[PDB]
């Protein structure tokens, strides 16, 4: 007639850390710390992601001609960038706070990209047909961005133009322009000693004064255009005026508000799942509150740490005999 | 022994709705709750079991919560596979006690 | 105490419960669960990492920053505060989870132990102890008065 | 891979006996304890019996005890539900149901994982 008291053992190997001992075996444990990813860039929630492909934020932004299929695209829960995303600017320029740009691209799928100033509907004596360069071109031959308008003489008398934009689409408008920096074709294009951009609004304010320069060449160029934007707010007006080098905006882009994302760069596919959290890597579970995959992550996501394993004990000693 | 008392009995809703249903019991059970979802003519799959834990490869939209006494099941974005019949399950202590039925229909 | 103390071996054939009984009754005798503190331990264990888990409060954000080549300063500064919260969130990861895995094998010791005394408590006349945890009977017992200790009323002492 | 099959329902008269049975199929069944949960057609489930893991604690609905049985075999791999003294109330579709397991135990009263195709019961 006897009764024992004991505990529980089984033929498990799992060891768990503690602060007085090492490796305790442990009849179960529970990691919490997420280590597999399996390269797969994520749609995460609904939104598909944008894969710019061989083209960059700038390429996709100014519609250059080598970056087509991104016309397409009005949303993306985020935007994914390649190692070989290098189609940016054909005729060269300085993408003015470039940074800036690409930080406030990382808000929400806004894309409505719309026409402000109609290629003919807008420019009277202005050449609205020699955009065209070996820098952009479609295969060969010549062409110009696809947002972007370029601006002549008539080949010898450069006139005034002053066309203003109000906003009425009732979200945040980002606009875009350029200053054309050329005397042996400044006086040949555009024919006046003295030009002067004029970009004016309620929040951007600045003029510019256009530059002359041999500049090395690019794509066998030796002028170049300088590439600015901005963002306008409901019911405000922008502004432009020039007498020369107005590298006329063509049609801009108005976004919005709502749920915001994130930017990124990898070089994986695109396949079908969800998740709430993407790393360059590939997707992960949002469950375990911790990771060690990769910083870099966008979503409802676990804390990036530097541990290998966080092995928690749920059992006792696993004390067989 | 231990009653459960699903609220409400009966739910209609379009596809993208936050659904929300309760079980509802008299004792403390802790969180000895499991979600099972239910297609006419099939048996049931557990949902979700300790009132919050995710069942494996059940999607991530299918929540639980509750404890002891109050008791929920929350559905974020439903989809159409989703339309179903949701059962509660106690399992404090035996017998073990299950709910009078949730269905979802289309609106 | 009791976990890797007197009671000095596991039950590998338990398989339906943390703490138990064996009973050896001259009619049977066999493994057996008790099921209530079980239960309760299972509770504190579910509560004690979903509890780890859920307040870890997150949202929605990215990590990445462009800073071009004149704003290193900046750039150096963006990773002093990544570098930062990732010291700070390893750490704490680190030492909670060494502190509760101490905490959680002297809660399973704890619960055996007070499983020990809570039949100790009823069985005090009737029963030599043995030092692996083990009671013998000084009276006749039968297949059910191995059952009002494990239900918590065993009678005349 | 893993599941439960089903068999034993038919059409059978009040007072009388029958014997359903779920054969095991992708997991360890004598690790763990087993439940029957039936389906009341047009009601919802309806707990009605359960075992342990060895077969030596068995637990009944207080609407079946001592007139259902509950049994399990180990060299089979297979669960018996023997009916006894049969009435139009204990008219289900019947189903075999496999209580979860936890972090290193295999408990027998947890939430029920693995499910029948679920077998009918008829009793005119
Ligand atoms: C031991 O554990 C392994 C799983 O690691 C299992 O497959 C095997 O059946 C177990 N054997 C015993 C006797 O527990």
């Amino acid at each position: 007639d006897t009764i024992c008291v004991g505990y529980h053992a089984n033929n498990s190997t799992d060891t768990v850390d503690t602060i007085l001992e090492k490796n305790v075996t442990v009849t179960h444990s529970v990691n919490l710390l997420e280590d597999s990813h399996n390269g797969k860039l994520c749609s995460l929630n609904g939104k598909s992601p944008l894969q710019l492909g061989n083209c960059n934020v700038a390429g996709w932004i100014l519609g250059n001609p080598e970056c087509d299929l991104l016309l397409t695209a009005d949303s993306w829960s985020y935007i994914i960038e390649t190692s070989n995303s290098k189609n940016g600017a054909c005729y060269p320029g300085e993408f003015t706070d470039y940074e800036e740009l690409r930080e406030q691209l990382s808000t929400v799928s806004s894309f409505e990209r719309f026409e402000i100033f109609p290629k003919a509907t807008s420019w009277p004596n202005h050449d609205t047909t020699k955009g065209t360069t070996v820098a952009c071109s479609h295969s060969g031959a010549k062409s110009f961005y696809r947002n972007l308008l370029w601006i002549v003489q008539k080949e010898n008398s450069y006139p005034k133009l002053s066309n203003s934009y109000t906003n009425n689409k009732g979200k945040r408008v980002l606009v875009i322009w350029g200053v054309h920096h050329p005397y042996r074709d400044q006086q040949a294009l555009y024919r006046n000693n003295h030009t002067y951009v004029s970009v004016e609004s309620s929040k951007y304010y600045q003029r510019f004064t256009p530059e002359i320069v041999a500049r090395p060449k690019v794509r066998e160029q030796a002028g170049r255009i300088n590439y600015y934007w901005t963002l306008l707010d409901q019911g405000d007006t922008i502004t432009f005026e020039a007498t020369g080098n107005l590298i006329a905006p063509w049609h801009a882009f108005a976004l919005k508000k709502g749920s915001s994302s994130g930017m990124m760069v990898s070089d994986a596919q695109v396949h079908n799942c969800t998740t709430k959290c993407q790393t360059p890597h590939g997707a992960l579970k949002s469950n375990l509150p911790f990771q060690n995959v990769h910083p870099i992550t966008i979503g409802e996501c676990p804390k990036y740490v530097k541990s290998t394993q966080l092995r928690m004990a749920t059992g006792l000693r696993n004390i067989p005999s | 022994e231990i009653v459960l008392t699903q609220s409400p009995s009966s739910v209609s809703a379009s596809v993208g709705d936050r659904v929300t249903i309760t079980c509802r019991a008299t004792q403390g059970i802790s969180s000895w709750l499991a979600w099972y979802q239910q297609k006419p003519g099939k048996p049931p799959k557990l949902l979700i079991f300790g009132a919050s834990s995710l069942q494996s490869g059940v999607p991530s939209r299918f929540s639980g919560s509750g404890s002891g006494t109050d008791f929920t099941l929350t559905i974020s974005s439903l989809q159409p596979e989703d339309f179903a019949t949701y059962f509660c399950q106690q399992a404090h202590s035996f017998p073990l006690t299950f709910g009078g039925g949730t269905k979802v229909e289309i609106k | 105490g009791a976990i890797a103390g007197f009671i000095e071996g596991g039950w590998t054939g338990m398989i339906d419960g943390w703490y138990g009984y064996h009973h050896q009754n001259e009619h049977g005798s066999g493994y057996a669960a008790d099921q209530k503190s079980t239960q309760i331990a299972i509770d504190g264990i579910r509560n004690k990492v979903n509890s780890v888990i859920e307040k870890m409060n997150i949202q929605f954000t990215s990590v990445g920053k462009e800073f071009n080549s004149l704003e290193k300063r900046m750039e150096n500064l963006n990773k002093k505060v990544d570098d930062g919260f990732l010291d700070v969130w390893t750490y704490n990861a680190e030492l909670l989870i060494l502190l509760e895995n101490e905490r959680t094998l002297d809660y399973h010791d704890f619960n055996v132990k007070n499983l020990y005394e809570k039949v100790k408590s009823q069985l005090r006349n009737n029963a030599k102890e043995i030092g692996n945890g083990c009671f013998e009977f000084y009276h006749k017992c039968d297949n059910e008065c191995m059952e009002s200790v494990k239900n918590g009323t065993y009678n005349y002492p | 891979q893993v599941q439960l099959v089903e068999s034993g329902g038919g059409v059978v008269q009040p007072g009388r006996s029958l014997r359903l049975s779920c054969a095991a199929s992708g997991f360890p069944f004598s690790s763990y304890g087993m439940h029957w949960v039936r389906q009341a057609p047009g009601k919802g489930l309806e707990w009605v019996a359960g075992v342990s893991y060895d077969g030596s604690y068995k637990y009944y609905a207080d609407s079946v005890k001592g007139r259902f049985t509950i049994s399990r075999d180990s060299s089979k791999s297979t669960l018996y539900l023997q009916m006894n003294s049969l009435r139009p109330e204990d008219t289900a579709v019947y189903y075999c149901a496999r209580p979860s397991a936890i972090f290193g135990i295999y408990i027998i009263l947890n939430g029920l994982d693995v499910w029948g195709q679920g077998t009918t019961v008829t009793v005119s």
